[PDB]
Formats: C-alpha cells, structure tokens, sequence
C-alpha cells in the first residue's frame, strides 16, 4: 500500500516569468491567481507529513530486541535489522528500497520524517509484534513467549492447542521456507514493488509535460517574453505578454487541480494502510481477505520509500 | 565571467553567468537552446567562443517564528541552496547562529545535543522549537522513551492493576 | 463623463507630419519635440489654416527644432538656443566643423501641395477622476430620491 | 523584517505558530555585456536613397545590403520624407 | 484585479471606450471572472469529496462503536472497547470511548 | 453498490475543429495540452476495469 508522496512547490515568478520588469508589473495587475495556487500546494504537504504520522507509528513507546536470540526455533533475522551496518535495514529492506528509482521554478521539498526513521519506526513494531504479543497497542506491554502466543492466535481461528505443540519441528520447515521465497521473488523481480513505481512515475510525468508548456507559442508570434518587449510596439507588447501569462496560469491550473486529486486517492490508501497497521499487526482480524488470503495468525510491516510493505 | 549580468547578444537578451563549455558543437553554429525554447550556448562575433549560459535567482525564503503574543525572534529557513556562498536582512551573515542541514541552513537558531519532542517542523529529520534569556533551538525529533524489556523461555506477567480511560475522538 | 482640467497645446504643424499626433509615433515632432505616452486621455483637433496663416513670400514666423542629442520626455518645451555639437570641435554658438544650427523655418505658401499646407494642432488633455471634476457639458440636474 | 516579512504575504497582523513560505532570493545585475561584431564599413543607405533614377512598379530593383553597419540617422533623427508605415518591429528599435 | 483591463468596473468600461472597443476590455475581465468561479467548482467538490469519506467513517463508527460491541484495536479507541457515547458538534460529531 | 462508470474517449481534433485546414494549424500552437487529455481519459479506462 503507497503512503505518501514527492511534495513539490511551484514559484510563480520563476515559471510565469522570464525574470523580466515588464512580466512582473503586469502580474500584480492579475493579483491573487498565483496566491491560492501557492497556498493549495502548501495544504498538500501539510497532509503528506500526516499520512507518515498515522501509519508508520502507531504508539508513542519504542521496544528493541534482546541480543541472545531463539524464538520457537525459527530465523527471524531476515525482518531484524542489522546492528554491524551504521543504517538500520533489514534483509529484506536492503531489496526495498533498491528497487525503486530542476530549477525553472519547481523544485523539490524533502520530506520531514527520514527513511532512517521509518525503519525505526519498522523495528520497533516489530518488537511488539514477536516478542510483546498483541498488547503493546492496547496498553502496556506484556510479556508473552512465542510458544504461547501461536496457541492463542490459532484459537481466535477455531483452532485448539493440540496442532500447535506436536508438530511445532514441522512449521520451522514451512514458515522458513515460505519466507525465503519472498526473499528471492523481490530481488530477481522488481514488478511486485511497481506501485510504488507508478507514485514516482505520476510525479516524474507530471513536472516534465509541465515544462514542455513553454515551448509552445499559446497563441502568441514568438514564446520569448524578452523577444516581444524588444520587437514590439509597447501597445503591441501588452497584448501578447498577456496571452502568454493567460496560458502559462491555465497549464499551472491543470497541474494543481491534477495534484489534489492524486492527493484525495493516496489518502484513502493511508487510510487503509493505517487500519491494516491497526487491526493486522497490533492485533489479530477474524476477517476474510484484509489481513490477507485465508486465516489470519500475524502480520509484518517493512519499510519502503514512498509507502509499505507488509507480510502476511 | 562569473558575475550575474544582463545579456544582450545579437538583440537577444538574458540574464545569468558565463562559464566554459567543454562540449563539441558546429563550426557554423550561431546559438543552441535547451529543454524548453530557452538557451544555453552563445558565440562571441569578434573571437570565437561558446560559453554556457547558467541562470541566477534560485532558492525560496522561510521564516520559523512563534507567536506574536509570546516572542519576536524569527528564525530564517534557506531552502535548497548551498549557504557557503552567503530579504533584506544582513545582519544574521556574521555567522555562529548557522547549522547545515540536507533541506539548507537555519540561521538564528542554535542546534542543541538533547533529543525533545518539538513543535514545528522543518525537514530532513531537524525539527524546531522555542525553549530556554529564551531564544529558538533545533534539534532532531525524537521517537519516545526507550523500553528495555528482557525476554526469556519461561516468563510471563499478569496485570493486577485496572483503570478506565476515555478517550475523545472528532 | 466629468474631468477636472484640461490643458490645451495650440501649434502648427506642416501638413505631412499632422497625422504624427498619437501615442507610440517616430518623427521629427513624434520624437524631439512633442510625445504621447501611451497612458494620455484626450482628443486632437486640427484645422486648415492656409487661406489666412501663409504669405506669398514664405512664412518666417513659426520656426522648429530638427535636432537634440537624445529623446525629448513628453510634456516639456526645451528653449534651449544651444548649438548641437556632432564632434569634438565647439562650437562657440556658431556654425563651423561638426556644428548645425539646429533651428528651422516652414516652408508655408499657399501656393504648394499639401504638406506645405499650415494646419493648426490643438491637443486636449484629459485628466479623469483624479480629483473633483467640475467641468463637462450642459448635463441637467434632478432631486435627490 | 522577517516578523514583518510574514505579514506581507499572509496578509494578517496576527502571526500563528508555524513555519511559513515567504519569497524567494533576488540577485540584481549590476554590469551589462553587449557583443556586437566589429565592422568599420558603414551600409550604402545614402546610394539607394538619394539616386536620380529608380526602377519601375512591375520590375524592380531588389538590393540586398549586407556585411556592414546600418546608418538609421537619416530615418529615424531626421524626417524629410513622406510615409512612415512600420509594423513588426518598432522604429525606436531598429538600431538595438 | 483588473484583469489585464484598464478598469475593473463594468460601469467605466461602458462610460468611456467605443462600442467596438468595450467589448474587447468586459470579455478580458469575464475570462476573469469565469476562471475564479472554475476554481470555486474545483476546490470546493474536493473538499465534498474529503468530507464524503470522513463521514462514511462516521458513520461506520455510529454502526460498530455506538451501537455494537467491537472487538477491533484503534478504531473504536485505544484499548479494549466497552462502550461509546456520541455527542452532537457544529458540523461534525463528538465521540467519547 | 455501484462498482463502475461508462468509459469515454474524447479526441483532440473533431471536438475542437470542424476538420478544416486552417483549426489544425493553429492547434499546433498550443502544444502538449491534448497530450494530458488523452492520457487523462485512458487512466480512467484502465481504472474502471
């Protein structure tokens, strides 16, 4: 599920105007157009902090990883994070995030919250999750084994603890196997992560046609703001000046209107990505095809850039 | 060279700063233009010489202020742009007040070690807030306490103790 | 409509360069002599003043100004009897090397065709809703409601 | 001021807590570089203007003067002539 | 704003130019006029559609928290549910978990 | 339940022009905005399958 996006802002003296006197005393003539344009690209990046604020951390309370490690006999070292690496990445997040791929008056805000921060976010829940149990959102921590946590969350799904403790040496041959295919699917592939492809594309797609807007003449003889001024009769030149500011204001209408419905359709996925992170990992769903296919026992969540992957 | 100048070559004019090109171009070539129906190469009629043309004036301005009610200080966000080089106030380009960050530099505003729960975000992982003869600090935002919690085979706790807490929701 | 002055510029003008009075024009008058910026509110009036404004023997009166050594701002009259000076030689307010006395005589006879034909410009200058305006035509006036 | 910076694009007198856009850096040109191509040579205006005989309505004579610099001072400091009719390009602008 | 016009008043426009000539200066300040009310359909029928939402989620806690027993985590509050009451707000809902 | 919408292709030419000679010249002029209308209406067609 893709949680946040590329925040941009848009000057209005740079991309309107080709730094010149006659094109920005004739701005002030049209006032408050690029003002609400401005502030509407100011209302998305607003938003676009709080998409990361209500799924990556869900509790205010960071819990680490003791260092002596067996838990059930499984290998949970592949959704840990790597301590001898000066960056917090797990083996799996080593393959997020490599998967995924000027002025003129754009530019490019930086998000608030760091990716190295996300994986802190990433590894803290993943301590509630295998070692706390289902409580560390509902409250205080508890402190429950991995023996006894599998047998109440078989029993949320009708099934009691006689599967469980006979054949606990039969699931370390298929919970590490199932774990190693996904491993191996992300790295050879990188089509599974193209959503979150799609989210760079969308932004990449829409500041390059945005820049081709100027080569086209609008109406106007030449495109050049300093070839009317110096051609032109000064009754002439405010004619086709303001044809060109007339279009270059309808293609950055086209661009903000275009955003703010990419912004409506990413919130409703981070709020779907904040439900999955309530319901699927701080705790266990009876329902059929949301914690994903067939019952629920857990759920992982991993970092990615510009949203999140979780492992059902 | 190296200045930022008004342009005016052949009737065409701009504004922006001369630098070498060190790209192969025509014999017979006049001008060159970019991505847009902008340029970049010039020649030089009297002696031959193509140099690049780069534009001046990038880079938006920030303020981080608190209230009207509460202080003046205003702490001044440059954004994007390389501040070794550096509104029409100069008085903060003395220096000492200055800390580099990825998303620029933040001048009037000294970085603290401590690690606090802010209110006004900047970017990048700094934060920002107005703390303790008071003036406004930056620092990274934190995460929360630190629970340290041991794990063993056999350990379980119980909770003894109950409350009821409402919470509101809008 | 209601304006509160008018400056009235009475000048004659050879009958060739009497279409020249508009905003945005080059010429001799249209450059060093008298500009229209393009902001100016009012009319132009002229007038054919050959049948009482020539003489037989030519017209000495009226004299102009061919020659000053930029552009002239609107609105100004330039008395200045100084001799143009084209190169480093001066002029000492002769004629001589690089020196042209930069006053001039019409040409008017009644006689010739018709850009040697006088025509009287007066050019009204409106200035509206600047200040209080006093002055319009004969419009009546009814009680308040 | 930056207080008062603030207040010009907000266009409030009372300042919220928050971080706020303002304006964008302004680098004013001091000097101008115009090149030009040097040519001592002067155009041959006074050739085709001054001559006793022209050509006809329905044949021509097309001159084309090239290589040189143009001399504008007889159109545009003086005006013996007739029509002046100009349309593309403004003709306080021909010698820029 | 004026539009590119020398007037923004309708009224002056007609007081003054040509009629050939006043018809060029009101269909710049209409184009004017039509593009802030273009942006008064686009804004506010996104803002329809963010309230569209928020109030499907309304009224899906009315139905599970309100009126049922939901044994989901952070959606009826933090904690197990019991009960909640709602309370009415000037354009919008109160709900006390 | 509503599920999907009716999908709906709009082109450039016949709906701005009367297909003659002189409206697909001066169509050149404004450039790559029949580009976005196009790639507008097809992310909608893929999106209601």
């Amino acid at each position: 599920l893709p949680v946040s996006m590329t925040k941009t802002s848009v000057d209005c003296t740079m991309y309107i105007c080709g730094d010149s006197t006659e094109c920005s005393n004739l701005l002030l003539q049209y006032g408050s157009f690029c003002t609400q344009l401005k502030r509407a690209l100011t209302g998305i990046a607003v938003e676009q902090d709080k998409n990361t604020q209500e799924v990556f951390a869900q509790v205010k309370q960071i819990y680490k990883t003791p260092p002596i490690k067996y838990f059930g006999g499984f290998n949970f070292s592949q959704i840990l994070p790597d301590p001898s690496k000066p960056s917090k990445r797990s083996f799996i997040e080593d393959l997020l995030f490599n998967k995924v791929t000027k002025f003129k008056g754009l530019t490019v805000l930086p998000p608030l919250l760091t990716d190295e921060m996300i994986a802190q976010y990433t590894s803290a829940l993943l301590a509630g999750t295998i070692t706390s149990g289902w409580t560390f959102g509902a409250g205080a921590a508890l402190q429950i084994p991995f023996a006894m946590q599998m047998a109440y969350r078989f029993n949320g799904i009708g099934v009691t603890q006689n599967v469980l403790y006979e054949n606990q040496k039969l699931i370390a041959n298929q919970f590490n196997s199932a774990i190693g295919k996904i491993q191996d699917s992300l790295s050879s592939t990188a089509s599974a992560l193209g959503k979150l492809q799609d989210v760079v594309n969308h932004n990449a797609q829409a500041l390059n046609t945005l820049v081709k807007q100027l080569s086209s003449k609008f109406g106007a003889i030449s495109s050049v703001l300093n070839d009317i001024f110096s051609r032109l009769d000064p009754p002439e030149a405010e004619v086709q000046i303001d044809r060109l500011i007339t279009g270059r204001l309808q293609s950055l209408q086209t661009y903000v209107t275009q955003q703010l419905i990419r912004a409506a359709e990413i919130r409703a996925s981070a709020n779907l990505a904040a439900t999955k992170m309530s319901e699927c990992v701080l705790g266990q769903s009876k329902r059929v095809d949301f914690c994903g296919k067939g019952y629920h026992l857990m759920s992982f969540p991993q970092s990615a850039p510009h949203g999140v992957v979780f492992l059902h | 060279k190296n200045k930022c100048v008004n342009f005016n070559f052949n009737g065409l004019k701009g504004t922006g700063v001369l630098t070498e090109s060190n790209k192969k171009f025509l014999p017979f070539q006049q001008f060159g233009r970019d991505i847009a129906d902008t340029t970049d190469a010039v020649r030089d009629p009297q002696t031959l010489e193509i140099l690049d043309i780069t534009p001046c004036s990038f880079g938006g301005v920030s303020v981080i202020t608190p209230g009207t009610n509460t202080s003046n200080q205003v702490a001044v966000l440059y954004q994007g742009v390389n501040c070794t080089e550096v509104p029409t106030w100069r008085v903060y380009s003395t220096g000492s007040n200055v800390f580099q960050t990825r998303a620029g530099c933040l001048i009037g505003a000294e970085y603290v070690n401590n690690s606090y729960e802010c209110d006004i975000p900047i970017g990048a992982g700094i934060c920002a807030s107005y703390q303790t003869s008071q003036s406004i600090i930056a620092y990274t935002m934190s995460l929360g306490a630190e629970n340290s919690v041991a794990y063993s085979n056999n350990s379980i706790a119980i909770p003894t103790n109950f409350t009821i807490s409402v919470t509101t929701e809008i | 409509l209601c304006f509160t002055n008018v400056y009235a510029d009475s000048f004659v003008i050879r009958g060739d360069e009497v279409r020249q009075i508009a905003p945005g024009q080059t010429g001799n008058i249209a450059d060093y002599n008298y500009k229209l910026p393009d902001d100016f509110t009012g009319c132009v009036i002229a007038w054919n003043s050959n049948k009482l404004d020539s003489k037989v023997s030519g017209n000495y009166n009226y004299l102009y100004r061919l020659f000053r050594k930029s552009n002239l701002k609107p609105f100004e009259r330039d008395i200045s009897t100084e001799i143009y000076q084209a190169g480093n030689k001066p002029c000492n307010g002769v004629a001589g090397f690089n020196c042209y006395f930069p006053l001039r005589s019409y040409s008017f006879r009644p006689t010739y065709g018709v850009g040697h034909q006088p025509y009287r410009v007066v050019v009204l200058s409106f200035e509206l809703l600047h200040a209080p305006a006093t002055v319009c035509g004969p419009k009546k006036s009814t009680n308040l409601v | 001021d930056p207080l008062s910076e603030t207040k010009c694009t907000l266009k409030s007198f009372t300042v919220e807590k928050g971080i706020y856009q303002t304006s964008n850096f302004r680098v004013q040109p001091t000097e101008s570089i115009v090149r030009f191509p040097n040519i001592t040579n002067l155009c041959p205006f006074d050739e085709v203007f001054n001559a006793t005989r022209f050509a006809s309505v329905y044949a021509w004579n097309r001159k084309r003067i090239s290589n040189c610099v143009a001399d504008y001072s007889v159109l545009y400091n003086l005006a013996p002539f007739f029509t002046f009719k100009c349309y593309g390009v403004s003709p306080t602008k021909l010698n820029d």
